């Protein structure tokens, strides 16, 4: 992946409002 | 003996589900909370050939007046889902289980919408929500969007960069933060990593990210999100209700109608010229943190729009 | 330089893409083969913000006249290592591809079986869509409630169970299955129960509001059976409800000689059907794909 931080669960709420 | 005029589809631990159950209880309407997450083990669903023949935990639910769709939890990678151990055991049967659940709950929601239920964000909008399609649907309809490039070809990236200037990259569908396209990213070593998956490149807009909330073709507020960087050791976020011109409003309402949303938190952002471009419309936007930091009421208008469907 | 007036979404290794390509080739129209199995690692697509800015392998392909959609979508090494990431990566690819298709459809492209139909195609909703619009469907029950299936049997009589979705032979519900031990297996294993129809399994193909043929599947031997104009009307209606342009449907007859719609398929196969009953399926399909180039 180019955006290596896609599957990083650091769930990360970057997908929350989807 | 349960009232199913308002249904809040989601798990009762979702802060936003709770918030709406409460906004609803305090206006008089107890809601039915439809948690798909406990479908096979702790819930009963029976569907008959007739669209009105829908039985959840023994009770018939042919046509709620309104649904607030927080999440159906269709994927084990979804937000409110802890499926980690089950996926580490067998990623195949777990995926199978989630698709098995999905088709049934989707059938329920689609039957409801067919019956006339006002679904606050119906799942059918998924097709229009696909971003590479959503942004073009808006653009060709006269709304401004960033100069964009969804691709897996490094040469297209290089030429788009030479056309545009400063650029950001971000996920095609979502799942990571957008970041400035730095010169390290255009070196062959890493830009060739586009063969694993495409990404979205866009013109770096430098202005203000504004979140606009739209419910039933009306703008509730418009919150300007500022990153406070006076101190680098405590960078905070100031969120302020602002007035937007009526032109901007009508454009947001149009966009919401184009994609097919009733309740939408859309993000816009101004360029150097101080004029907004649309970034994205969200299908199950959050609102709690915005309400708190900006001292506005979004949950209230949503609950009132839901209750207005029972009339 | 290619034509891209007619685009076939699928793999060259697929027999149907081959039939459709060969048949198109014969008719005079060389198609384009969007082999999306190559998408990330091999081929390249680039989308701009303008719906027309669709570039496959460097060549702009805005607005084909017609599309035949067959397929769009090894991972165990990656999912057993990072399943969240791998699922997200596959979503990135599929999002870009689905977009190309949706962009074409918005621009005017007659996509033969647009992915937008998937919504209407979810079976426990598809059969309710057919019924609630007046079409003959079998009495049906999707459930994980053992009491619900006991009364459904008691009300309709002998019945069958087919999988909730996908593939498994239809089986007959026998009294032994209704016992507590056997019936309780559906406490977490939902299947679809349906009144047992005794007539012939007949498959009917519909293209652009016209029936093409109908074959009684009775080594199995399938043969062409002409049907009434009524059921034909009902078939084309069902296909216009679900929102399909080319469909292969399964209908079955009750004991009273009336047919019930069982299921429409998003993209039905036809090679193992036109080679067992001697009719032409690929032909009329290619005829339609070409016919759109005059609109
Ligand atoms: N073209 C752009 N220029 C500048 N900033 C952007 C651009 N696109 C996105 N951003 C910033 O990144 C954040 C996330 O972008 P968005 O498109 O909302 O992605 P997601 O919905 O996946 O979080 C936004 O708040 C915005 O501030
Ligand atoms: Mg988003
Ligand atoms: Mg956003």
């Amino acid at each position: 992946l180019f955006i290596e931080d896609l599957g990083k669960v650091t769930t990360t709420l970057a997908i929350g409002e989807e | 003996n349960l009232d199913t005029s308002i249904v809040v589809v989601g798990s009762p631990d979702d802060l936003h589900v709770q918030s709406v159950t409460e906004g609803l209880r305090a206006r008089g309407h107890e809601p039915y909370v439809f948690d798909t997450q406990r479908f096979p083990e702790e819930m009963t669903v029976s569907l008959g050939e007739q669209g009105a023949s829908i039985f959840v935990d023994g009770q018939q639910i042919a046509r709620p007046a309104a649904v607030y769709l927080r999440s159906l939890y269709q994927s084990p990678g979804a937000y409110g889902v802890d499926a980690d151990k089950a996926m580490q055991d067998n990623w195949r049967r777990t995926l199978l289980a989630f698709r098995e659940r999905s088709t049934l709950m989707s059938a329920v929601l689609l039957r409801w919408e067919e019956a006339g239920t006002a679904v606050y964000n119906s799942p059918r909008a998924s097709a229009n929500i696909t971003k590479p399609f959503q942004l073009a649907l808006l653009r060709d309809a006269g709304l401004p969007v960033p100069r964009s490039l969804w691709t897996n070809d490094p040469e297209a990236v290089r030429r788009f960069h030479a056309e545009v200037g400063d650029c950001i990259y971000k996920p095609v569908a979502g799942g990571a933060r957008t970041r400035k396209l730095e010169a390290k990213d255009l070196e062959a070593d890493r830009i060739e990593r586009l063969s694993a998956a495409p990404v979205c490149f866009q013109e770096l807009l430098t202005g203000d990210d504004v979140r606009v909330y739209v419910i039933d073709d009306q703008v509730i507020c418009a919150l300007r999100i500022v990153t406070d960087e006076i101190d680098f050791r405590q960078a905070e976020e100031r969120i302020e209700a602002i007035e937007i011109s009526d032109e901007v409003k009508d454009q947001c309402v149009r966009a919401a109608k184009l994609v097919g949303l009733r309740y939408t938190g859309m993000d816009i952002k101004a360029g150097a010229d101080g004029n907004y471009r649309v970034l994205e419309l969200n299908a199950s936007a959050m609102f709690r943190g915005f309400e708190g930091r900006a001292n506005v009421d979004i949950c209230g208008p949503l609950c009132d729009a839901l209750i207005a469907q029972t009339k």
